[PDB]
């Protein structure tokens, strides 16, 4: 069951997020990503129900890519955020509601690194750092002791491989491998994979 | 069922069924025990001799656990029932406490096993 | 499915002093939308230095409190004292817990002087969690009472105000000010309040009246 | 009742 | 009793000065059909107290063997000690709550009546054992009909005559009539005073119809 | 509520009680359950008081179209046929037992029962509420063929006193309607009036 | 229940010529905290604010709808809209979900732009209204709220002492409610100006 | 609730927050969830509160009378499991206890979790109630045999605030145990609105 | 809620209580429960109150449609026609109940409404939870033609009854009195109950509270 | 079924309905519903076939030992009171509505009802089963103080004869009993010795 | 949730378990023993419902010893097995039932190593080897490719690391360390534990 | 509901 | 079951 | 949902 995990620094958004797939009592894959890239300084981690975590992803994914063409420019972290909460809550009550639950992280030119929280019933918050699933239970307590708004991003990095640490200690899945990336006025740059 | 008064008192302030039952503690084989330094010896009397015996069913000194054993003198079968009794008891301590019982812990309870039979109806 | 419990209502309210105890009560005894009575009161003498409030389910209510009066008489015989206010409490506590499979139904909090003379509050759930506090409120508008008194009598939230003694007076005041504002809002509330001064000079009775409707 |  | 089977509707009963006095119609239901129409819903208990009871009859003719062979064992003592009012409704309060207390109750709602050293005496007692006092008692349906009428009249004046009590009832009675699909129009009333327990009946309201020509 | 209608040479008799009930409260204790449909067609109504009033609304309307359209007065046969096709295309939407019963130049007086689910059949006199399963056998016993008016006058009236003084859901006062050629006559039974059965006392 | 889902609780006081709004800052999804300063109260106006506690989602799905029904409003009419036309204004958005509604009872505080008057209200969640004059609660610890005000509340308040009152009432009923508090916020809107306070809270 | 314990090379720490509930309604913040079972012998109380301090005062009844027949302290192991076979025979029936049985005896340095699911398991460190999980979180990242004293008080009293942030059915004040060789000590308690104050990224 | 109506001798005369409830707990001390409907029909309302809100206010704006286009004063059996046939659409989902009363060309009239769709026409009706106490009232006390001030000391008195019987209903008592020369909507006409006064001050000085932030906003 | 007993002035009238059904399937047909007690004591039973039977063999029993103890015959009130007692501590369990009806030398002709639940009343005339939903409008029209056995034999055919018509749960023969002190006369009414009332075809 | 495994060679029985304690989502205990000394030549491994699994393993771990200490001498692993299978066949439909599933391993000086399978319904099967919870899903196949009658223990502790390295890559549960132990003609030995 |  |  |  899947772990998602955020840490916004002055100028960068580190994210990182494992790579299970799993089915009843076995992993499926383990070089699964749970990442999406939505436009260059922008992405969107997605968990939850199987079908809808990729159908809802993909769909916001292809339209944030549409505004670019249809524009020429791309949106921003915070308007790409608002637009996949109108899209969720618009649907919590529909036929066709998402069972998902998100980060998207991002950097804007203007007002700097960005990262947002959203669950299934489509609330949206900002947030210094942030993490989903089970996982989020036994690290939410390490950030909170650790974490400084002006956290540089190597110390970011350890204080994400902490929590991965107390992963492998603490919770009773078996999650040996986990994506990292982090996002700046450079883009989107693949960190090595934090692994066990 | 049987709840006969058997041991009371007599006017002198005495409990006769306990003196007779000491009385068949007198007629029993002798036992000694030694405590020494680092070891505890206990040597007992005969039982018969007789050649036709088997040694090993008649022995009068008895482990109770791996870290207690005892022997005694007196009415054999009577012996056997207390042990018995002992024996089980040190495996609900053990379970109870995790520690094998002490030497005392297992003397007391088969002492109050005894002083109840010389206060309880129908024994 | 036959029920044995119903809801009848009652809010409970007890301030510990320097020197004395309150322990106040509304008196509507409700049922559905109905009103059985509106002179029932919730507080009970038990000894001369001990009263306890009682709401929620009034059977309940009424056989808890028998059972409380034969145990002190019973305690009294074997050991040739009253109960102490803290001996009567750590007694409720195992009598509530008697019946954990079956609770008694009753939000119980115990006014009364300790030992050295000094105000003594104990507040209970109906299985018998219980601790001491300075002041506790109990039953149906007990949310309505207790942040106000957590405010002014506790001084939370405050600065720059001395945390003086609780007098009597004010105590009082509070008392009758919580219960009003309760009666505004919850509709098991009203009709009149009840409030027994616990001292060492023994037990007194003031009330004051409540909204009707 | 309560919890802890 | 987890199932009531035949049952009877509401029970009044109001002080007056020097006595109480209490109504309950004379009909056992069996669900909507009014099958029994001629049971007494009233107990005399002893000289100074009465009983009216609400909800399942086989269970109230259970309180009444047992309670009248209460009374009978106390008077065979002849030592001048008697079952005050308040007694007897301390008693019930217990039988109630501890046949509740086994999820097994006796399926009744009740007013006990009584008059005893000069003080008149009220007192409610229902299946789970809860039980008080109070001026003036309505169970079932009288709770909702009955109740706000004699409750009115006693905040104006709360100490009523015999007379006026007796009239306050009637009224009531008539009222219950109109609006409880489960009453019945044949009733009695019983009446307990220095003197002891009188149950007079079977007696009928007077009723008005006008309002069948003012569909308006 | 129980409801009845009777035939007679020249005309219908219908009946009810007054008593409408939420649970055991009376709603309303002079109820008037017997509604003109047209100048000399009425329906009994009984089960749902929202879905009677309703589907006699309709009817009223359609029928009283109806009638304009051909120019004439409405057969009574129509009049049930109209609240048979609500009543069963609605049956399980709706709580109604109902007789229509009035007269017409063309077959006289007739009674219709539209029982729940929304049968409908003819019937020399109708029964309908929960009162009447306390008056079959005295109907049964009583119905003569060939009464005059005032003789289903009285028989409906005892037989709906019956039925009121055994069931908790009827009650209150006896409403009666004659409808024939020459028009509609009505009447409330109230108090004293009610026909009169002792108790039987020892 | 889906109400204390993320819990949270608002109120509204009237004062002499000026409103309080106030609001805890905690969202949480049950036990878990998430975040402690999350937005419940809404700008409306320069002199009106709605306040709404209940389900996060429709916290922000509520603001937002009635945003764009406000805007159009003013666009269309001459001017900046009265508050009891706001009120009904969101009365009737939330009655449109009569059969399915936002999980949210508003609040509303504001000054009436031309006489400056105070008006507060609280509507359900769906759509019934409720005008006071003096304070309306909404949230987890509504009881709690209630007490505060009905014992503190008084006519005719300044500014500084309508401040202390609404900061009492919320903080003290708060700390009596486990899913409402991780902070609380304050606006005071006066005739010339809107001030903005964070409190000293418990953040347990 | 939430409480942790763990053993160290000084003895074992025992920490609590304060706080009580009935639903989302705060009871009470000044709750002793540390239950001084005899002078060298703590008991921790999560879960229902009537449950744990009925069943726990009852440990130590017997604990007692332990003592006065054998003339003898009980071990931690012995009194850990008289917890467990006391609740183990109302399985099922809705008892709601977590608890740690906190000491030190001729084995050393003495932790046992028990609850009323019937677990009995002896351990270096635990943290149990509703706040244990963010508790885990930052204990797991300080602890180490080898912390000093005061050192492992603050980690104690850390864990627990962090727990009380998070997980709104934790809060109130911590308080703060020491189990040494010659019996416990209470160490501190803190309101958690004072060392907010003082906390500290 | 207790709400009522009466028909006297030249017209008709509304009740209602003031109480509003969110459970077992107060939210609306004065909620005005008599609607306009037109000048001369008012409507009480009972049950969900979003629900009573709504329906009334628009039945009122269909029949000032309807009157402004006949140019005549409407009609109660209109009101209660339009109420009638929307409720049962709706099959009960829209909870109001109501007590529609006043006076036309064809003189007084009064209807209960359930929110079924049944209506009862009447010249006594109650409805809400204290119902029962209010229609004791009317029961012992009804007579046909009253004058005035009889019919209103009576629907007071009904009133009265529910707020003090019923836990669901409370505070003021309102009355509407409609004839053909005359409207009275009188809110409050009683006020039976009052809260107590406060016995201490908590006047809490600048400084009390403890801030970590503030902001000025300036406005024109 | 439909049960029926009436008093009069000397003794009572019994009668029943003939018809045990299972579903809608008719067990039996000819099904004998008056059971004897005493001498000059019956029960009529509805309800439970197996709950009837054992309680009227078991009260049957106990008045039988209770009637040799006393040398004397027993009470109408006495069977009925065993009758009660028995169908009020086995309420929960049983399912059984009984009529009572004899004649003794003390009290003379009397009908006692014991229904569901338990509880006994004393009447002038009692009906039970099913089918007595159907008559009770008929039997208030009808019965009149003072009749005679005959007649109280003819309102007893009549009652249940227009019950057994309606009623699906009754049918059959109609079972007659009278007891007075001369003793008990029992009798079957069946086919065209049912009381017939026409079907009301249409004019 | 706890895995066991069993595999009895010509002359010894080897056998391993995790050593997990969990509860909820964490690892309580990473030091868990779930295997209990019944006698000198005697293992009962046990999991199951907390508080049924020890209450019942130390019931039969008592009696056993008791029978050694009435009679001088001890029970063998067959006569040990079927004594616990009737204790909880005999309680399975009693008021108190004990859901707990066992392998019980053994040597006895004359029939050889023994491994016993016993489930909560006390289905009692002799084996070759064997394993409980659902790892054993994941390596009962491997035991069936690789496992002969014959095989020696250096390649039985191969055989056990390939089943528990298969729980590694595929099982979804975090078990990174297990107990082993073996019995033969002189006892109990323990062998180190395999770790990850 | 409301019945006849 | 089978009833009369 | 408030009520009347
Ligand atoms: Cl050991
Ligand atoms: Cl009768
Ligand atoms: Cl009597
Ligand atoms: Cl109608
Ligand atoms: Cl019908
Ligand atoms: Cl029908
Ligand atoms: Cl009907
Ligand atoms: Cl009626
Ligand atoms: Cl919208
Ligand atoms: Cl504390
Ligand atoms: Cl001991
Ligand atoms: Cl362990
Ligand atoms: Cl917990
Ligand atoms: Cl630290
Ligand atoms: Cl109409
Ligand atoms: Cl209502
Ligand atoms: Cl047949
Ligand atoms: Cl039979
Ligand atoms: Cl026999
Ligand atoms: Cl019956
Ligand atoms: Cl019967
Ligand atoms: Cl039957
Ligand atoms: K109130
Ligand atoms: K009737
Ligand atoms: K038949
Ligand atoms: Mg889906
Ligand atoms: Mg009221
Ligand atoms: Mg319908
Ligand atoms: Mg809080
Ligand atoms: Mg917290
Ligand atoms: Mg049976
Ligand atoms: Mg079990």
């Amino acid at each position: 069951m899947e772990y998602l995990i955020g840490i916004q620094g002055p100028d960068y958004v580190l994210v990182a997020s494992d790579r299970v797939a799993a089915s009843n009592i076995v992993q499926m894959k383990d070089d699964h990503d749970k990442m999406f890239k939505m436009s260059e300084k922008i992405l969107l981690l997605c968990v939850g129900e199987a079908g809808d975590t990729v159908q809802f992803a993909e769909y916001i994914q292809k339209n944030v890519q549409l505004y670019k063409m249809r524009n020429g420019y791309e949106l921003s972290p915070t308007a790409a955020a608002n637009f996949t909460r109108r899209n969720l809550a618009d649907c919590l009550r529909s036929r066709t509601p998402y069972h998902v639950n998100l980060l998207l992280a991002g950097y804007d030119e203007h007002e700097g690194p960005a990262l947002y929280y959203m669950d299934y019933l489509a609330a949206l918050a900002k947030a210094p750092f942030a993490a989903h699933g089970y996982g989020a239970f036994l690290t939410l307590s390490i950030l909170d002791r650790y974490y400084t708004p002006t956290i540089s991003r190597e110390r970011a990095v350890e204080l994400l491989r902490k929590c991965l640490e107390e992963l492998q200690k603490r919770f009773i899945l078996n999650l040996p491998t986990f994506s990292v990336r982090i996002i700046d006025k450079n883009g989107i740059h693949d960190l090595d994979n934090i692994s066990f | 069922s049987y709840d006969r008064a058997i041991t009371v008192f007599s006017p002198d302030g005495h409990l006769f069924q306990v003196e007779y039952a000491q009385e068949a503690v007198k007629k029993g084989s002798t036992a000694v025990g030694v405590r020494g330094r680092d070891i505890v010896v206990l040597g007992v009397e005969k039982k018969s001799v007789a050649k036709l015996q088997d040694e090993r069913t008649v022995r009068k000194i008895c482990a109770l656990d791996d870290n207690v054993c005892m022997a005694f003198a007196g009415l054999t079968a009577d012996a056997r029932i207390v042990i018995n009794r002992a024996r089980v008891e040190c495996q609900s301590h053990r379970l109870t406490v995790e520690d094998p019982v002490t030497v005392e812990y297992i003397t007391r309870y088969i002492a109050s096993l005894k002083q109840r039979y010389t206060q309880s109806n129908g024994r | 499915r036959f029920s044995p419990y119903v809801f009848n209502g009652g809010t409970i309210l007890a301030i510990a002093g320097e020197d004395f105890a309150i322990v106040a009560s509304d008196t509507r005894l409700s049922e559905g939308f109905s009103i059985h009575t509106r002179d029932s009161p919730k507080c009970y003498k038990l000894t001369d230095k001990t009263v306890i409030g009682c709401s929620g389910f009034h059977g309940d209510c009424l056989t808890l409190t028998k059972i409380i009066e034969a145990r002190l008489k019973m305690y009294k015989h074997s050991n040739n004292k009253a109960m102490t206010t803290g001996a009567i409490a750590a007694m409720l506590s195992t009598i509530l817990y008697s019946r954990r499979f079956f609770p008694y139904y009753v939000y119980n909090i115990i006014g009364g002087l300790d030992e050295e003379g000094k105000g003594a509050v104990y507040s209970f759930d109906p299985v018998g969690s219980y601790q001491r506090d300075s002041f506790k409120a109990g039953g149906s508008a007990s949310a309505m009472l207790q942040p106000l008194l957590d405010n002014q009598v506790g001084f939370k939230n405050m600065q720059n105000v001395e945390h003086v003694p609780l007098s009597l007076d004010r105590a009082m005041r509070l008392v009758k000010d919580v219960f009003i504002s309760a009666a505004e809002r919850d509709v098991y509330t009203g009709d009149a309040l009840r409030i027994c001064i616990v001292t060492k000079e023994g037990i007194r009775e003031e009330t004051v009246s409540l909204r009707k409707d | 009742i309560i919890t802890x | 009793t987890q199932n009531p089977m035949v049952t009877g509707t509401s029970v009044l009963g109001v002080k007056f000065e020097g006595g109480v006095v209490i109504a309950a119609d004379m009909l056992g239901s069996y669900g909507s059909l009014a099958r029994f129409r001629n049971i007494s819903r009233i107990m005399r208990v002893n000289n100074s107290t009465m009983l009216g009871a609400s909800g399942d009859y086989a269970d109230f003719q259970y309180l009444k063997q047992v309670l009248g062979q209460m009374v009978i064992d106390e008077e065979l003592l002849g030592d001048g000690h008697s079952y005050s009012p308040r007694a007897i409704h301390s008693w019930l309060t217990r039988a109630m709550y501890s046949r509740r207390s086994k999820m097994n109750p006796l399926w009744n709602t009740m007013v006990i009546g009584g008059y005893a050293d000069g003080e008149s005496f009220l007192g409610y007692v229902d299946m789970l054992g809860v039980a008080y006092e109070a001026p003036s008692l309505a169970t079932g349906y009288g709770a909702y009909l009955a109740q706000p009428l004699l409750r009115e009249v006693l905040e104006k004046q709360p100490v009523l005559s015999q007379t006026e009590a007796r009239d306050l009832v009637e009224r009531c009675m008539r009222v219950l009539y109109y609006r409880d699909a489960r009453s019945y129009n044949r009733f009695q009333i019983a009446t307990v005073t220095e003197k002891g327990v009188e149950i007079e009946g079977p007696l009928s309201t007077e009723t008005n119809w006008d309002i069948a020509h003012m569909i308006s | 509520t129980t409801i009845m209608a009777v035939q007679f040479d020249g005309g219908v008799v219908l009946g009810a009680d007054s008593r409408t009930t939420t649970g055991s409260y009376i709603a309303n204790r002079v109820t008037d359950k017997l509604t003109p449909i047209h100048d000399r067609i009425f329906c009994c109504r009984s089960g749902s008081a929202a879905d009677t009033q309703a589907v006699a609304d309709a009817v009223t309307y359609q029928l009283g179209f109806h009638s304009i359209e051909l120019n004439e007065p409405p057969l009574v046969h129509t009049a049930a046929s109209l609240f048979k096709e609500m009543c069963y295309r609605y049956r399980e939407d709706l709580m109604a037992g109902i007789i229509i019963a009035g007269w017409d130049p063309q077959e006289g007086g007739q009674v219709y029962s539209v029982p729940m689910g929304g049968m409908m059949v003819r019937q020399s006199f109708a029964i309908g509420g929960s009162g009447s399963s306390y008056i079959y056998g005295y109907v049964d016993a009583t119905y003569r063929e060939g009464m005059t008016k005032e003789e289903c006058l009285q028989f409906t009236a005892n037989a709906l006193a019956l039925a009121m003084e055994r069931d908790g859901s009827s009650g209150g006062v006896i409403r009666l309607a004659a409808i024939a050629e020459s028009g509609v006559e009505r009447q409330v039974l109230l108090g004293d009036q009610i026909p009169k059965f002792a108790v039987a006392t020892l | 229940s889906i109400m204390s889902y993320n819990g949270g609780a608002v109120m509204a006081m009237k004062g002499k010529n000026c409103v309080a709004i106030a609001a805890d800052r905690r969202f949480g999804i049950q036990a878990q905290m998430v975040t402690t300063d999350f937005q419940k109260i809404f700008p409306m106006g320069d002199r009106l604010y709605i306040g709404l506690a209940g389900l996060a989602t429709d916290v922000q799905t509520v603001a937002q709808r009635l945003k764009f029904r406000l805007n159009l409003y003013e666009l269309k009419e001459g001017r900046q809209i009265k508050p009891y036309t706001l009120m009904s204004m969101v009365a009737n958005l939330l009655y449109e979900k009569r059969f399915g509604p936002y999980y949210t009872e508003p609040v509303i505080a504001g000054l009436d732009p031309k006489t400056f008057k105070p008006f507060i209200c609280s509507l359900d969640l769906i759509g019934c209204p409720m005008v006071t004059d003096d304070f309306v609660v909404s949230g987890t610890c509504a009881e709690q709220m209630y007490g505060m005000c009905e014992s503190l509340w008084e006519p005719n308040m300044d500014p500084d002492h309508l401040f202390e009152t609404i900061s009492q009432a919320m903080l003290n009923a708060v700390d009596r409610d486990a899913v409402s508090g991780m902070g609380v916020i304050v606006h005071i809107i006066e005739k010339d100006k809107i001030t903005t306070r964070t409190l000293k809270a418990r953040m347990d | 609730t939430t409480t942790l314990a763990f053993k160290f090379r000084h003895g074992v720490i025992v920490a609590a927050d304060s706080r009580a509930t009935a639903g989302a309604y705060i009871a009470s913040q000044t709750v002793k969830k540390v239950i001084e079972i005899n002078p060298y012998l703590l008991g921790t109380m999560a879960g229902g509160a009537a449950d744990c301090s009925f069943w726990e005062r009852l440990l130590a009844r017997q604990c007692r009378i332990y003592e006065l027949r054998n003339k003898e302290r009980i071990s931690v192991a012995a009194a850990s499991k008289l917890l467990a076979n006391m609740v183990y025979q109302y399985k099922g029936m809705g008892l709601s206890m977590g608890t740690m049985i906190c000491g030190w005896d001729k084995r050393g340095p003495g932790l046992y979790y028990v609850d009323s699911e019937g677990n009995r398991i002896s351990g270096a460190t635990f943290s149990v109630g509703s706040g244990s999980v963010y508790a885990y979180g930052v204990m797991d990242r300080g602890y180490s045999y080898d912390l000093e004293v005061e050192q492992a008080y603050d980690l104690a009293r850390r864990a627990i605030y962090q727990a009380t942030y998070r997980d709104a059915y934790s809060g109130g004040a911590v308080n703060l145990y020491h189990v040494r060789e010659d019996g416990w000590i209470r160490v501190s308690s803190d309101n958690v609105a004072d060392l907010h104050e003082k906390y500290s990224g | 809620t207790t709400i009522a109506g009466v028909v006297y001798k030249d017209g008709i005369v509304l009740g209602a209580d003031t109480r509003a409830t969110e459970g077992m707990v107060v939210a609306d001390k004065n909620c005005s429960k008599i609607h306009f409907i037109s000048p001369n029909i008012y409507c009480c309302g009972a049950g969900t109150a979003a629900d009573t809100d709504m329906t009334t206010q628009l039945i009122s704006s269909n029949l000032e449609l309807h009157s402004l286009s006949t140019g005549r004063l409407p009609r109660v059996v209109t009101a209660n026609r339009m109420l009638k046939q929307m409720l049962f659409r709706y099959q009960g989902y829209i909870g109001a109940a109501l007590v529609l009363g006043g006076v036309d060309v064809t003189g007084p009239h009064l209807y209960s409404i359930y929110p079924h769709g049944s209506t009862d026409k009447l010249p006594y009706v109650t409805m809400g939870s204290g119902s029962l106490a209010a229609m004791a009232v009317f029961e012992d006390k009804f007579r046909p033609d009253m004058e005035e001030e009889e019919a209103k000391n009576l629907v007071s008195e009904a009133i009265a009854a529910g707020i003090f019987n019923d836990l669901g209903s409370g505070s003021n008592i309102d009355l509407c009195v409609i004839s053909k020369n005359k409207l009275d909507f009188l809110r409050p006409y009683t006020v039976p109950n009052k809260k107590g006064t406060r016995l201490g001050r908590y006047r809490c000085e600048k400084g009390t509270t403890a801030v970590l932030t503030e902001k000025i906003t300036p406005l024109e």
